[PDB]
């Protein structure tokens, strides 16, 4: 009884100890076999353009035509201002603004304090 | 004669002993080479459902099935044997030839005979009958065991309309192969069963037992312990 | 060169890959040559003990434990061959193959420099040409009208016709390009 | 180290040959381990992995259950490593 794989998510678990791996059924078979059908379609259609002797120029692969428009165009028109979204939205954009406020104005204000009761060492700082 | 169970299915025939080879025979046919006519599947199928409205009048019955839900909430072990009506009325001769197929395998099979029979000849005449049958899973496709996890939970069926009351009060048991089966079925022993037929009443050693018949507390009281391979369900039934 | 997988492995292949493993981590663990021999004998041994096991279930769940103690047994730094995947070497001289495509685009002098090996280049540009036609033609008589359910490309049927689909993997930059 | 196709026979079969199991008269290029010999999976697995630390280049498990053959293994380490003669 060696101490388990605790998975995590920059940690997936290995195929050989999935418990999965060790239970299948007809249906699991089945949905394999269909997926290989779907592998072996795909790659038939590209290794027949692949090695086309008249072909001069990128083979157009519609998903990474889908992954960019996903990534940039799809994202406006399938969004909905919703709480998790509004509230994220105000925290990661606007929270970091006042921190950066709150830290920048109390040192610039601590500084111009000590400048004004001459408490400030600029001996040489001769240069701005 | 056949019974299944959560964890097991059986079929036997009771005969003489001169009849053991024409009984081995029948055995080898139905496990192994079984219809599973469509007509039939259909009648069967009426047949399933009257039976699933008739085992509703069984309190106790109904009440061990709520039990396994309960308890064994989310696994397997929750299943009734019997099965959900939709199941029934949705089950194909394609599912039940794949039932056979999966599950009814040589390895998972025992041939067991008591009474005037001679090994030699039992050995015999399942070589002759039960050869074919194989322990080969069709694509690979082999059904792992899985481990069946106990909640503590509480059903309860409030039917006022319903004469008496059963209960059934369990906490998750030891396996088949524990050694600690012996020992709380001695406990089960002490605290011991009930029933307001019995003729002990209030002498009866077991306390529970005693104070029953002396305020006529339950009509009946028994004490189970269900194992399962990993799990069991350890308590008591009483209807009140 | 690498075959077309399978929907699924077999029990079979699943405890030979199982195998490989561990006598490779055992090698990676013992680095001397006789320990490696030793144990090696033993792993060998182990598999034999069940290896005829008939319950396929009770074979499974023992696959699934050695799985688990390969892992916990697993060296943290197992030998990788130089040019295997993860190897020191792996994909050292990538850069260095060039496609073949490329030679098209010379300027004619350079062309020049290499004459004969022009001229033989022009002759599989030829081959490749005439054979197109027929490779897909073969491609579908024999798929399946589902569909290719399989990687797998049949070979040439016919004297005269070249294996289908087989330009890129014949004309595939070499190992050590230079 | 041009790595010659007869290098690669020779080399194959000395391996097999330093085999207790195979019997050095009858190995051949063509006798099928499974089938000519009386080598199993698991020597096949074997024989595979010493093929692989002789010439110290790793054949894939897909491939590597396939050669079945002498021959095979020549032929693959040919391609694998584009001996053309």
């Amino acid at each position: 009884s060696f101490p388990k794989y605790k998975p995590s998510r920059l940690a997936t678990l290995p195929a050989t100890l999935d418990p999965a791996e060790y239970d299948i059924s007809p249906e699991t078979r089945k949905a394999q076999a269909e997926r290989l059908a779907i592998r072996s379609r795909l790659k038939r259609e590209y290794l027949l353009q692949y090695n086309d002797p008249n072909r001069l120029g990128v083979i157009e692969d519609p998903a990474l035509i889908r992954w960019t428009y996903a990534r940039s165009a799809n994202i406006y028109p399938n969004f909905r201002p919703t709480p998790k979204t509004s509230l994220l939205g105000a925290l990661f954009g606007i929270g970091p603004l006042f921190f950066w406020y709150y830290v920048f104005k109390t040192d610039r204000d601590k500084k111009e304090k000590l400048i004004q009761e001459g408490k400030l060492d600029q001996t040489f700082n001769i240069s701005y | 004669n056949a019974y299944s169970t959560r964890e097991h299915t059986a079929y036997y025939i009771k005969a003489l002993s001169k009849d053991l080879p024409k009984a081995v025979e029948l055995l080898a046919d139905i496990v192994q080479n079984c219809s599973l006519e469509d007509s039939q599947i259909e009648k069967e199928r009426d047949v399933i459902l009257q039976e699933l409205q008739e085992n509703d009048s069984s309190m106790r019955d109904v009440v061990f099935d709520y039990l396994h839900a309960t308890a064994f909430q989310g696994t397997p072990l929750a299943q009734s044997v019997e099965g959900p009506s939709e199941n029934v009325r949705k089950l194909s001769r394609a599912d039940l030839t794949e039932y056979v197929s999966q599950h009814y395998k040589a390895p998972r099979m025992v041939l067991a005979a008591a009474g005037g029979v001679e090994h030699r000849q039992l050995l015999d005449l399942a070589q002759k009958h039960f050869s074919s049958l194989s322990g080969t899973y069709v694509e690979d496709a082999v059904p792992a065991f899985t481990p069946c996890r106990f909640t503590g939970s509480e059903i309860r069926h409030r039917d006022d309309a319903l004469p008496l009351a059963h209960v059934a009060i369990a906490v998750e048991g030891p396996g088949w192969a524990n050694p600690d089966n012996v020992p709380l079925q001695v406990a089960n022993a002490i605290i011991g069963h009930y029933d307001s037929t019995y003729g002990g009443g209030t002498h009866m050693s077991s306390t529970l037992a005693s104070v029953a018949a002396t305020r006529k507390l339950c009509q009946s009281f028994q004490t189970f312990n269900i194992c399962y391979a990993e799990t069991g369900l350890l308590g008591a039934h009483f209807v009140c | 060169a690498f075959s077309a997988p399978a929907a699924y492995l077999t029990h079979q292949q699943k405890v030979l890959r199982l195998y490989k493993r561990a006598l490779r981590h055992l090698e990676s663990w013992c680095v001397h040559r006789d320990k490696y021999r030793y144990f090696a004998c033993l792993m060998r041994a182990r598999f034999d003990e069940h290896k005829n096991e008939k319950d396929m279930v009770k074979a499974t769940q023992l696959l699934r434990q050695a799985e688990e103690e390969f892992w916990y047994g697993q060296h943290p730094q197992p030998y990788i061959f130089p040019e295997s995947p993860g190897g020191t070497s792996y994909e050292r001289y990538e850069c260095y193959k060039v496609p073949e495509w490329c030679l098209d685009d010379w300027h004619p002098s350079e062309k020049a420099m290499y004459p004969d090996y022009f001229a033989k280049r022009e002759q599989w540009k030829r081959l490749r040409r005439e054979s197109w036609e027929r490779e897909v033609k073969q491609l579908q008589e024999e798929t399946p009208p589902g569909g290719p359910r399989t990687e797998a490309l049949p070979p040439a049927r016919k004297e005269g016709d070249l294996p289908p689909l087989w330009w890129h993997i014949v004309t595939r930059p070499r190992e050590r390009p230079m | 180290p041009p790595l010659t196709l007869e290098a690669i026979k020779d080399r194959v079969l000395y391996v097999l040959k330093l085999y207790d199991k195979i019997d050095p008269e009858k190995l051949s290029v063509n006798s099928h381990f499974m089938k000519d010999l009386g080598l199993d999976s698991l020597d096949q697995v074997e024989i595979i992995m010493a093929m692989e630390d002789e010439f110290g280049f790793e054949i894939p498990d897909i491939d590597a259950e396939k050669l079945m053959c002498p021959q095979e293994i020549v032929d693959y380490i040919a391609d694998k490593k584009d001996v053309y003669e």
